[PDB]
């Protein structure tokens, strides 16, 4: 099926600061699966702006 | 005059058993983001 | 006059079992993306 | 005289039993997000 | 005159012991985010 | 006048068991990126 | 089946700061499915703006 | 079916301050499932809007 | 079925502070099923705004 | 299937901050899956525009 | 004139025994989200 | 199937500041799958642009 856990200790989206902090952590990394529709922007800058429009498709599975 | 348009006709699909999408999408211009 | 259009017509497709995807799309023209 | 839209017509599905998506959808125009 | 429509029309499913979905959606334009 | 336009017509597609995408796409002209 | 828990100790979407903190923790990663519409940003700016519509799909599954 | 537990100590959703803390923990991660629509935002700038309209789908499953 | 429990010890929608604390902890992570419609939005901002209209769907399941 | 987690200690978008810090810790790297449409920018500008539209496509499985 | 108009016509459904949806939605436009 | 993780102490996606810092960490690196659209900059500018539209595909997998 999807999306299902098993084993020993494995985790899906996990909190900042697992390790030894005197100083700031924010966010973290990020993962994505297949058949999709993701535009994506990584930026450091002073100013920054994302527009997106217009997204069509089937996103379908069939398993009889 | 400005126009912007779709048209979709006439779907025939009797005894259906699988899967199927029908779609029809229409989306306007002139857009316009700024960053000053 | 200006004009974008799509024509899409008649799709035939009785005992359908598998998959289908029919898709139309139109978009408008004459954007303005500014940096200064 | 400005015009967006959809025309979508006659849909003949009888004894079905699978699945099945009849879709239609229209979007206006002329948006404008504004960063300063 | 400014326009947006959706026209979808007759729909024949006797005897229907699947699943059907008949949708019609329409959306108006112009629409303006604004970050200062 | 001015004029861009997609025509598509006629799928024949019955009994069908695989994939098939049919799509069509109209996309607007005279867009001006400026960087001061 | 979808989206179902076995095993050990698993984890789905958890909590900041599980080590030793003197500082500050935010936030954390994210994880997506299949068969998905998502446009993305991950942004260090000083304004970000995202702006995104007109998004259709059938979206199904069929298992008879 | 769907969204179903068994075995031993597994978790969903789970909540701030697991660890040892002396700081400020806030939030966590996100896990989504299959066959959906999700535009998706993850920031740390000084101003931040997100604006989304105009979603259609079917969203359906069968297993007769 | 749909959304039952078994076994040993399980969980879902856990509280904040399970494990040793001497600081904050607020909220904590977030999972989701199959088949749905959901715009998502995680920001560690100054100020913060989502909005969303206009959503379709059948959402159904046959199992005769 | 997709996006399923066993062994042991395994992680999906880690938050920031697992080492040793005196300073400023922010954000994190990025994956992305097959079948998929996602443009993309990596920026260090004093300022930033990103702008995208009309998107389309099929992003189906079949498994019978 | 400032239209938006979804017309759906006719559903011909006897002896039904699995399951239908037959649903219509019209949405206005000029909406306005602002961050200062 | 697609995106799946097991073994020891493997990771996607990682935060920021996993050393030792006395100064400025900010973002990371990318990593991108197959079959797949995406345009992309890379810029140490003082002002960047990034503008892109008209994208279309198939995007499909059969396994039957």
């Amino acid at each position: 099926g999807f999306g299902n856990q098993g084993g020993f200790g494995n985790s899906r989206g996990g909190g900042a600061g697992l390790g030894n902090n005197q100083g700031s952590n924010m966010g973290g990394g990020m993962n994505f699966g297949a058949f999709s529709i993701n535009p994506a922007m990584m930026a450091a800058a002073q100013a920054a702006l994302q527009s997106s429009w217009g997204m069509m498709g089937m996103l379908a599975s069939q398993q009889n | 005059l400005d126009n912007v348009a779709t048209y979709a006709g006439q779907f025939n699909q009797d005894y259906l058993s699988g899967m199927a999408a029908n779609m029809s999408g229409t989306f306007g211009g002139a857009n316009m983001p700024n960053l000053y």
